[PDB]
This record gives structure tokens, C-alpha cells and sequence, in this order.
RNA sequence: AACCCCUAUACCUUCUGCAUAAUGAAUUAACUAGAAAUAACUUUGCAAGGAGAGCCAAAGCUAAGACCCCCGAAACCAGACG
């Protein structure tokens, strides 16, 4: 049995939505908002 | 150690071990004194009766001997007339 | 007109007594209370251990299980034998092989390694107490139905159907019959066409089987044959060789 | 009586027991660990660096160069000769009597390994250089029941246990071919072979089967009347005279030192599916099963 | 897959089909059979038993042959059933 | 298994006696093994915890727990620490006191 | 539905093919006619004569007997002269 | 990206088909049969499988003893490599010893 | 009220200690790394016995659950090809 992630799109959404107010690209580029996002908070 | 030998997939038994420990049925392991047979000339008799004695190991070493040797040596024997009978069994022992 | 009226042939504990059961027949589509058979408690009155159901159904369904996936390690990809570049001066990554998990259409790390099997077996005594509680439960839970007989006035599959929504016996239905060879023609031709109403033998009743279908009929021999079986294990000696050799008293 | 009239009529008013409601009993499914997550990723409890977390520590009773423990300690013959020393599975008196109070052993026939074997009194093992049964003494004081047992070895208290009750005991050998059958016979029959002889003891137990002290079967039997007596005048009882008993016959009843079951003879075939007993007529044959 | 027979046994089938199939019974037969070698590099046992001395115990002893390699040339002679160890 | 002879007198010389007939009139029953013996087992885990358990119990357990902490109480000279488990029929009780418990079972008559 | 018939073993004796290359061998000797005769007698259809052993058979019995496993009156007469011995 | 944007076909399974239907009949052969037949003789599979388990070394080395003659020669010697390759994995590395 | 005000020395690895001017990383998507015995523990079964021949057993025994990664050299040898 092979299993795959098939909601990684949700998961990348969670941490994307607490960065779109950023500037540059780590508005909308996951390893870069990561980072962000977690200072953010 | 040999955990799954490639012949049967199983464990083997360490022989160094069988040809230098008694193992008692309770978990105890009996051994010899190193040096108990190297030179006697130089040794007092209170050191060499010391040397003579058969003594028994700590729960480190018993555990380590354990792992070393398959179940068939754990099982209990009932040898006619063994000289170890008695010390098979444990007796008023606490906790 | 006289009542069936079947009584525990092994012997019953003092300290508790028989449960029992009306017996019906499938000749008629009223023909309910025919008889009352009494039941031994050990059998149809165990104690209700949903666990140990729960460790014979998942015995029941994993001990046969083979299962076949396999997967293709880094040695058993086709090519990979040659360094794809330098160790040094390339400014790449250092690889060994191109077959290697890290590459595309390398192989699998940790995949499956089949065939792999699931057999093992949990104690005689275990399997025989889970179909002790089953049928208990059954009981219980006003589940299970004595039959004297499983003849059928008819083998039509509709007759059958209409019986068991008129008896309120619920969307599925396990009949057991002693034996294979002796099951009535017309029930055999009624369940033949049928999809929850499954017809077996005594020695096919197994855990998974009662708890997947929700009503279950029993003959009047089956209940016999089943506490027979069943109470053996309870005052048998721990074997001396395969129960399948000779033995004083067994079998029978 | 809150347990099981209480357990079963609370079921009555519980939706039906499924495959769709079923659990294990809780503490019979402790939890799988994996390597997923702050917890347990990142290391995943290897350490670092170092022969650990790679993987690579050395072997079991290495010590790092040190001359090891279990190597330098001198070799002592301990176990020197362990799988050819015989073996005898102890039978107490008490056990005895414990079988005879259950019906499990009966008294009234002649007891030896196969009716101890098949009371499931006593496990014997032929593959474990298991020789037989040792009866001991334990429970001497307490022993009751009068028989007739074949035992392999027997203490000296033992014995005077069985003779004050008035029962006859002796010691019989059996070799490990022999053992195997007698303990075992249904497996046997299967496998459509003759008969077998019981070997004699090896040379060194020949003293001891052949003495009259241990009621050894090859003893010569004019002996044992002094023999009893000893025992009976060490141990402060009176020898009964069993000749006088009822069960006499049958406390007499002993094999012949080439058989292994009363009533069948060496290089007899059973027919187990017909119940039929083969008997060869061969006079060589006839020789080689009688010598 | 697996193959239906054993390799090892592939070359005794082949005697079974085609010409080897109708060759002479008795010949066949010379071919089949693969009795042991007189022992010529190597002393036997002589006995089924030996007494081990270091327990004293009864075992059972076999006699493995010596591989014999025959270069071709000893086919055009008489070596006695001697070749090269 | 053989069911156990009648004997003239009893216990026997081993000490078995069979269960009273008929039943003892109490919340709960003990009934015997297939080898005909009361139900006390002694138990041990982590090399030093001794443990008794009273297996086949059945009716009113929690009844059967009264009345083994009544009689255990005087001997320890506190309240034995016990387990009760409904699902089992099973009363597991901490220390050693089969030999105790076997007599005092069979008085009761199970 | 309806159940299969249940799997049942097969009775009657099995003789395998002899003339068959994948037979195992261990199912062609004399050693399973014997079992196949104790375990269904007289309808194996095995001669009961050759379950004994034959007279070559016998022989070689006879000789490792003779080797291996002395009478008492030999180990008797073995431990007196050891025993003197020692004395 | 990496995600579908139509719904897969609906799951169809027939629970009452036969198979379903007369799942677990006879795990009871021996029990309820005389011990005539042991259950793992119901197990169909391969013939170094039947009513038996073990990880992958222990299944390596039966397959190689019970079919390694039949096996084809490709098929083999991948076997025999793997047999080697765990050997050293099992008996040499790992955390404990 | 976007900014302007105030507060705030990216991350991973590696270390006695890293904003470090120590390592890796343009970014996206997908792929990519913890495999099992010895004992012990937990929860069932039966219990001086347990186990569906073997084995263990001075409360044991049977069954189950639950612990042991990935990539990388320079090399060595065999048989071919130049
Ligand atoms: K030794
Ligand atoms: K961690
Ligand atoms: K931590
Ligand atoms: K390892
Ligand atoms: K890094
Ligand atoms: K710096
Ligand atoms: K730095
Ligand atoms: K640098
Ligand atoms: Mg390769
Ligand atoms: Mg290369
Ligand atoms: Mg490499
Ligand atoms: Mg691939
Ligand atoms: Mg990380
Ligand atoms: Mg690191
Ligand atoms: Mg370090
Ligand atoms: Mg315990
Ligand atoms: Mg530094
Ligand atoms: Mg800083
Ligand atoms: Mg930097
Ligand atoms: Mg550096
Ligand atoms: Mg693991
Ligand atoms: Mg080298
Ligand atoms: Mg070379």
C-alpha cells in the first residue's frame, strides 16, 4: 500500500493566509513565509 | 552475536561463555577466579584459598551472560546426582 | 401439536440453570412457538466479553492474510553500477549510483518486501470461548431463533424474504444447518438466490460470520452439535499429541 | 448474583454488538512510536555522531579494547559432558498420591511412565536426555495409597514409603528409543513399525538395576525378601505380607526386561485401523525378537 | 515466476523426450545409475561407528570423497582411477 | 479429565475436598478449575510484587471483595489493597495469601 | 448464498506417482507403505509381510546388535575385572 | 497544483457480494470438525507462506531453502544478495545490542 | 490613517560559545531517511499445569501489543573490452 499526502494544499494554505499582508516574496512562497509568519507570531 | 543466523534465522549462543560460567536455574551465574592457576609460588594461602573459591556475578554481568546464551541454557535440568542441586532454588529471599 | 420441547443433554452446573429459547419452524409464516428448548448456560449464558470478540474477529480476519506488494530496493533497479560523476571537482552532490533512493526511479528505501504473511493463532481455548460469547450475545440480544427444521414449504427466495420481514428478523440472516449434505433441497434453492440470507453448516461458524449478519437461525441439532463441541474444551486434558490422532474417548 | 444476570439483561436494551462497534481491551494496544515530529524527529532519540547514532557500536561483550569479561575469566569444565548426562523428571509422593486421589493414576492396575504419562502426572521429554522418573521422597509421611509402580530411579525413603502401605515398587530401565515409545505409544503405532526390544542399561548402570537394595528389575528376586526388611526395621514399620493380599496377583504384575507394554511382545505390528494384532512366525524372526 | 521443475532436474527430462527417449533401456539405464568411486586419494573410515575420544561418545562417521580432477590426456590412458588433487 | 472418586472420608490424603453440595446461599460463586482445584493463584511481576488472584468468580464480585478485606484485615492488621475486575470475574489482591484464601474458600464451601 | 462444501481430508490412502520426477522421494520408500498400513490397515492395500525386517535386513540388525550392545553376562564380567582392578 | 479538480468516481462496493458474504466460514474447520483439519490449511498462498511468519531475513532464507531450485537465475542471485545484505544489516548495525 | 512612533541581531547545522564575515539553501512542484531479537512490561485465555506431538514449568504457560534510519569515499578482487 503506497499513501501520498493528497491535502498538502491545506496545509501549505494554514501558514499562507497569516502572510499575504508581507511584502515580498515571502508573501506567498512557503519556505519562505514559514520563517516569517512564525516570527510574526 | 548471531541475532538470525543465515542457515535457521535465529540466535546463537556465545560458546566462550559455556566453557567458563555455571548458570543456576534462578538467574545466578557462578565463575572461577582469574589467576587461581598462575603462579602459586608467589601467592600467600589466604590469596590462593581467595583464588580457589567459585564465586558469582554481579547483575550487570549476569544480564550481559544472559543475552550471550540461548534459552536451552536458561531451562532446569534434573541431573542425577548434580553437585549444584541445591543451589538451583533461591530460599528466604526478600524483595 | 405436541410441543418440541429439548432439554441440555450435557450436564449443567449446580449453582446455575438452563436458558432458554422458543423453537419455531419455517413451514408457515405463523408457525412461531412450536416448541422450547432449553439452552446450556455455559454456552448461551458465558459472561459478555466484547473484547475477546474483538481478538477472535481480528484473528478471523488477518491470520490468512498473505499480502503481495513488493517494492524494488536500490540493488535490484536496473543499472546503477557506475559512479555517475567524480567524487571531487564537479561542484555537484557526490552520488554512488543513479539508482539510489534520492534519484528519480531509484529504489525504495523502505518499501514493502512481500509475499508477507500475518499467520498466527491465538489459543484453541481463546476461539472457542469467542464463539461461546457470540451466540450469547446473539441470545442476549434477542437475535437468535431455534428451528426445528429448516424446511421450507416452498424454494421460492420471495417466500423466505416475507417470512423474515413478518418475524422482524432484520436485513440479514445467518442459517446454520448440521451438516452440508443433509441441508433441505428447498432452503438450499431458496438462499441460493439470495444475498443476506447465507445458508452454512455447523462446522462453518465462525465470529465474523454471526456479527456481520444480524439475525441468527439455528436447528435444533446445530444447538446440540454446538454445545457439544464447545463444553469439551472447557473439561479436556492439555493434549498430549494432535487431537486429530487417537484417542480413548475421543472423538465421541 | 450482580455480575452475570446483571452484565446479560443490560445488553438487552444496547444497540446490536457489530463489526462496526468493536474495541480492544484497553492496555492491549500500547501505542507505535514513530520518527515524526518535534518529540520524535530531528535526532529521533539516535544521539550524535559517533558510532550510536550511526549505527556501528560494536558488538556484544566488546569492551572497547579492555580484555573482555567473558574472556578473561578461566575456561571450567561446568558444563563439560551436559548433553550426554542422564536426566530423570522427579515424581514426589505427594504428587503420586495428589493422582490417586483424583482418579487420574489408578491404583487398582500396575502404575508405570505410560498411565503416569497419560494421567498427564508427569511430562517426559526423550529429545532432553530425559531417562525416566525419579520417585522422591517428598510427601513420605503423608502417603497413603497402596501400588504397584515401575519407576527409573528411587530414593531409599521412597521405597520405604510404598512398602509400609503394603505396594510394591521397582526400578526399570528404559533406553531413549524405548523411553520415546512407552511415554508416547499412539504415535508410535502410526508409524507401522515392529516392536522394538528394550535395550539393556549401559554397563555403568548395570550395578545399579542389578542390586536388590534399589529393586532393580534385573535383581535377582531372592534377595528382596531381606532387602524389605532392612527397610522395615530401619524405619520402625512392619513388612506387611502382601502375599495375602487380594490385589496380590496384580502387585506381581511386572514387565519382562525385554518388554515395553504388558501383554505385547517384541516385533508385534498393531493394526490400529482394524484392530488387529500382527504376530510374525519367522523362526528367525521369532529368534531375534526373543533374544 | 518459478519454473515448473527443478533446474538440477532439467537434464534428466531431456532423456525423456526426443531421440535420448528411444535410445536403449539398458543403456539409459548404464547412464543413470552413479555408483561411488573406489577410494584411491583417500583412506575410508571402514566403519559406519566411531567412538569419539574426547567425550567417548558413538558417532556416526561418512566418507566424502576427494574431488579428482582427470585432465583430457587421461582419457587416452590407464591411470587406475589416479588424476590430479 | 477423569471427575474425582468418592472417597469414604474426607479431605483426602492429599487435602482435596469437593465442593459442598448443594451450592453455598451467597451473592457470589467460585467455581472449581477443570483439575477440580479452588481458583488462587499466586502472581508475580518486577521480581517484588507479590500478588494473589481469585479467578472464576461470578455473581456480585464487589460482595466477594467485602467479605476477603473482612478477613484479610486482622492478618495484615490494615485493609488488603485489592483490584476488582468486573469483566474478568477476577479479585487480584496484593501479597501472598493463597494458602489463606484456598482454606478459607473451601470453608465457605466452594 | 449458499456455502462450499467444507474442506474436509480427503480419506483413502495417497500413492503418489512413482514414475513421476516431482514425487519426493520420501514418499516412494518403504518406510511410508508402512505408515499408509498403520494408518488405514487393510485397505492401504500394503502386504503385511514386508513390515518386518528382511532376512538381509535381519543380518545387518543382528551384526550392529552384536557390535554395539553387549549381554549382561559381558558387562557383568566388563565391571569385575574393572572392578579388581581398582581393588 | 497537486491537487485534483474533479471529483473521483463515486466507491461502488457490493458488501453482500459473495466473497464478503462467506468471510471467516470454516476458521472453525478444526474446533468444530474433529481436529480433522487445522485452519492454516485453509491459507492459500505461496508454498513457503502457508501458516508460517517471519520478517524478511527469516522469509528470505525459507524462500531461497523451499524454491531456490526452481527460481530463476536473475531471480535468484537478487535473492541471495538480499540475504546477505540483511544478514550484516541485522546481526552487525542498529541501535541496540 | 499604508508609512512615519515604539519594540525586535533570519533559519538549519555545528559548537564551550554563532547576527556572525562558520555550514547548507534562487524559488515552485513532486520524490526523498528507524527494519528485529534477548529479557522485561501491559492486556486476554487456561492454570500445577500451559501449548493444535517437539518446548517450558518450584505460578507457570499460551497469544497479542510495543524499541533498533538515509546519502557519500579513495580502495580491493574477478571476468570482459581497448
Ligand atoms: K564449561
Ligand atoms: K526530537
Ligand atoms: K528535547
Ligand atoms: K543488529
Ligand atoms: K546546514
Ligand atoms: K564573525
Ligand atoms: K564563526
Ligand atoms: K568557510
Ligand atoms: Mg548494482
Ligand atoms: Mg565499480
Ligand atoms: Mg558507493
Ligand atoms: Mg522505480
Ligand atoms: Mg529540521
Ligand atoms: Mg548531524
Ligand atoms: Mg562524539
Ligand atoms: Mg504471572
Ligand atoms: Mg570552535
Ligand atoms: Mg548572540
Ligand atoms: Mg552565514
Ligand atoms: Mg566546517
Ligand atoms: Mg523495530
Ligand atoms: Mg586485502
Ligand atoms: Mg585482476
Amino acid at each position: 500500500l503506497r499513501n501520498r499526502v493528497t491535502d498538502r494544499y491545506f496545509r501549505i494554505q494554514e501558514v499562507l493566509k497569516h502572510a499575504r499582508h508581507f511584502r515580498g516574496r515571502k508573501n506567498r512562497c512557503y519556505r519562505l513565509a514559514v520563517r516569517t509568519v512564525i516570527r510574526a507570531f | 552475536l548471531t541475532y538470525f543466523s543465515a542457515r535457521k534465522g535465529k540466535r546463537k549462543t556465545v560458546k566462550a561463555v559455556i566453557d567458563r560460567f555455571l548458570r543456576l536455574h534462578c538467574g545466578l551465574w557462578v565463575r572461577r577466579k582469574a589467576g587461581y592457576k598462575k603462579k602459586l609460588w608467589k601467592k600467600t594461602p589466604a590469596r590462593k584459598k581467595r583464588l580457589r573459591e567459585f564465586v558469582f556475578c554481579n547483575k550487570t554481568q549476569s544480564k550481559l551472560l544472559d543475552k550471550m546464551t540461548t534459552s536451552f541454557w536458561k531451562r532446569r535440568n534434573w541431573y542425577v546426582d548434580d553437585p549444584y542441586q541445591k543451589y538451583h532454588d533461591r530460599t528466604n529471599l526478600k524483595v | 401439536p405436541e410441543p418440541v420441547l429439548r432439554k441440555v443433554e450435557l450436564p449443567v452446573p449446580t449453582h446455575r440453570r438452563p436458558v432458554q429459547a422458543w423453537v419455531e419452524s419455517l413451514r408457515g409464516f405463523e408457525q412461531e412457538r412450536v416448541g422450547l428448548a432449553d439452552l446450556h448456560p455455559d454456552v448461551f449464558a458465558t459472561a459478555p466479553r466484547l473484547d475477546i470478540l474483538h481478538q477472535v474477529a481480528m484473528w478471523q480476519k488477518n491470520f490468512k492474510r498473505i499480502s503481495y506488494a513488493k517494492t524494488k530496493t536500490r540493488a535490484e533497479v536496473r543499472g546503477g553500477g557506475r559512479k555517475p560523476w567524480p567524487q571531487k571537482g564537479t561542484g555537484r552532490a557526490r552520488h554512488g549510483s543513479i539508482r539510489s533512493p534520492l534519484w528519480r526511479g531509484g529504489g525504495v528505501a523502505h518499501g514493502p518486501r512481500g509475499p508477507t504473511s500475518y499467520y498466527y493463532m491465538l489459543p484453541m481455548k481463546v476461539r472457542a470461548l469467542g464463539l461461546k460469547v457470540a451466540l450469547t450475545v446473539k441470545l442476549a440480544q434477542d437475535d437468535l431463533h431455534i428451528m426445528d427444521s429448516l424446511e421450507l414449504p416452498t424454494g421460492d427466495p420471495q417466500y423466505l424474504t416475507e417470512l423474515a420481514h413478518y418475524r422482524r428478523w432484520g436485513d440479514s440472516v445467518l442459517l446454520v444447518d448440521l451438516t452440508h449434505e443433509e441441508m433441505p433441497q428447498s432452503i438450499v434453492e431458496a438462499t441460493s438466490r439470495l444475498k443476506t440470507f447465507n445458508l452454512i453448516p455447523a462446522v462453518g461458524l465462525n465470529v465474523h460470520s454471526m456479527l456481520k449478519h444480524q439475525t441468527l437461525v439455528l436447528t435444533l441439532p446445530t444447538v446440540a452439535f454446538l454445545e457439544d463441541k464447545l463444553l469439551w474444551q472447557d473439561s479436556r486434558y492439555r493434549p498430549l499429541y494432535p487431537f486429530s490422532l487417537p484417542y480413548s474417548d475421543f472423538p465421541r | 448474583q450482580g455480575g452475570g444476570a446483571r452484565a446479560l439483561d443490560l445488553l438487552r436494551g444496547l444497540p446490536r454488538v457489530s463489526l462496526a462497534n468493536l474495541k480492544p481491551n484497553p492496555g492491549s494496544k500500547k501505542p507505535e512510536r514513530r520518527p515524526r515530529g518535534r518529540r520524535r524527529g530531528r535526532k529521533c532519540g539516535r544521539g550524535h555522531k559517533g558510532e550510536r547514532q550511526r549505527g556501528t557500536r560494536p558488538r556484544l561483550g566488546f569492551e572497547g579494547g579492555q580484555t573482555p569479561f567473558y574472556i578473561r575469566i578461566p575456561k571450567y569444565g561446568f558444563n563439560e559432558g551436559h548433553s550426554f548426562r542422564r536426566q530423570y523428571k522427579p515424581l514426589s509422593l505427594n504428587r503420586l498420591q495428589y493422582l490417586i486421589d483424583l482418579g487420574r493414576v489408578d491404583p487398582s492396575q500396575p502404575i508405570d511412565l505410560t498411565q503416569l504419562v497419560n494421567g498427564r502426572g508427569v511430562t517426559i521429554q526423550p529429545l532432553k536426555r530425559d531417562y525416566g522418573v525419579q520417585l522422591v521422597e517428598e510427601g513420605a509421611d503423608t502417603f497413603t495409597a497402596k501400588v504397584n509402580i515401575e519407576v527409573q530411579l528411587a530414593s531409599e525413603l521412597a521405597i520405604a514409603a510404598i512398602e509400609k502401605n503394603g505396594g510394591v515398587v521397582t526400578t526399570a530401565f528404559y533406553d531413549p528409543r524405548s523411553l520415546d515409545i512407552v511415554c508416547k505409544p499412539v504415535p508410535f503405532f502410526l508409524r507401522g513399525q515392529p516392536i522394538p526390544k528394550r535395550m539393556l542399561p549401559p554397563e555403568e548402570l548395570v550395578p545399579y538395576y542389578t542390586d536388590a537394595k534399589n529393586r532393580g528389575y534385573l535383581a535377582d528376586p531372592a534377595k528382596f525378601p531381606e532387602a524389605r526388611l532392612e527397610l522395615a526395621r530401619k524405619y520402625g514399620y512392619i513388612l506387611p505380607d502382601i502375599t495375602k493380599d487380594e490385589l496380590f496377583k496384580m502387585l506381581c504384575t511386572r514387565k519382562d526386561p525385554r518388554q515395553i507394554f504388558f501383554g505385547l511382545a517384541p516385533g508385534w505390528v498393531v493394526n490400529m485401523a482394524d484392530k488387529k494384532i500382527l504376530k510374525p512366525t519367522d523362526e528367525n524372526l521369532l529368534k531375534y525378537y526373543t533374544s | 515466476p518459478l519454473h515448473k521443475y527443478p533446474v538440477w532436474l532439467w537434464k534428466r527430462l531431456q532423456l525423456r523426450e526426443g531421440i535420448c527417449s528411444r535410445l536403449p533401456g539398458h543403456y539409459l539405464r548404464s547412464l543413470e545409475e552413479e555408483r561411488t568411486p573406489t577410494p584411491v586419494h583417500y583412506r575410508p573410515h571402514g566403519a559406519k561407528f566411531k567412538i569419539n575420544p574426547k567425550n567417548g561418545q558413538r558417532e556416526r562417521v561418512e566418507d566424502v570423497p576427494i574431488p579428482i580432477y582427470f585432465p583430457p590426456e587421461s582419457q587416452r590412458g590407464l591411470w587406475g582411477g589416479e588424476g590430479w588433487i | 479429565i477423569p471427575d474425582p472418586p468418592k472417597h469414604e472420608h474426607y479431605p483426602t490424603p492429599s487435602g482435596w475436598q469437593p465442593p459442598r453440595d448443594p451450592p453455598p446461599n451467597l451473592p457470589y460463586f467460585v467455581r472449581r478449575s477443570r483439575m477440580h482445584n479452588i481458583p488462587v493463584y499466586k502472581d508475580i511481576t518486577h521480581g517484588n510484587r507479590q500478588m494473589t488472584v481469585i479467578r472464576k468468580v461470578e455473581g456480585d464480585i464487589w460482595a466477594l471483595q467485602k467479605d476477603v478485606e473482612d478477613f484479610l484485615s486482622p492478618l495484615l492488621g490494615k485493609t488488603p489493597v485489592t483490584q476488582v475486575n468486573e469483566v474478568t470475574g477476577t479479585l487480584r489482591i496484593k501479597g501472598y495469601f493463597d494458602q489463606e484464601l484456598k482454606a478459607w474458600l473451601l470453608e465457605k464451601g466452594f | 448464498y449458499r456455502a462450499r462444501p467444507p474442506p474436509r481430508r480427503r480419506p483413502g490412502p495417497r500413492w503418489p506417482d512413482p514414475e513421476d520426477l516431482l514425487t519426493p522421494r520420501w514418499q516412494l520408500g518403504p518406510r511410508y507403505a508402512a505408515k499408509q498400513f498403520a494408518r488405514y490397515g487393510a485397505a492401504s492395500g500394503v502386504v503385511p509381510g514386508s513390515l518386518w525386517p528382511s532376512p538381509e535386513q535381519l543380518r545387518e540388525l543382528e551384526a550392529e546388535e552384536r557390535e554395539w550392545y553387549p549381554s549382561l553376562a559381558t558387562m557383568q564380567e566388563s565391571l569385575r575385572v574393572k572392578q579388581l582392578a581398582e581393588e | 497544483i497537486g491537487i485534483r479538480l474533479t471529483l473521483p468516481p463515486p466507491k461502488v462496493v457490493d458488501r453482500w457480494n459473495e466473497k464478503r458474504a462467506m468471510f471467516g466460514v470454516y476458521d472453525n474447520i478444526g474446533i468444530l470438525g474433529n481436529f480433522e483439519k487445522h485452519p492454516k490449511e485453509l491459507i492459500r498462498g505461496p508454498i513457503w507462506l502457508r501458516g508460517w511468519k517471519g520478517n524478511e531475513l527469516q522469509r528470505c532464507i525459507r524462500k531461497r531453502k523451499m524454491v531456490g531450485s526452481r527460481m530463476f537465475a536473475d531471480d535468484l542471485h537478487n535473492l541471495n544478495k538480499r540475504i546477505r545484505y540483511l544478514y550484516k544489516h541485522f546481526n552487525r548495525h542498529g541501535k541496540f545490542r
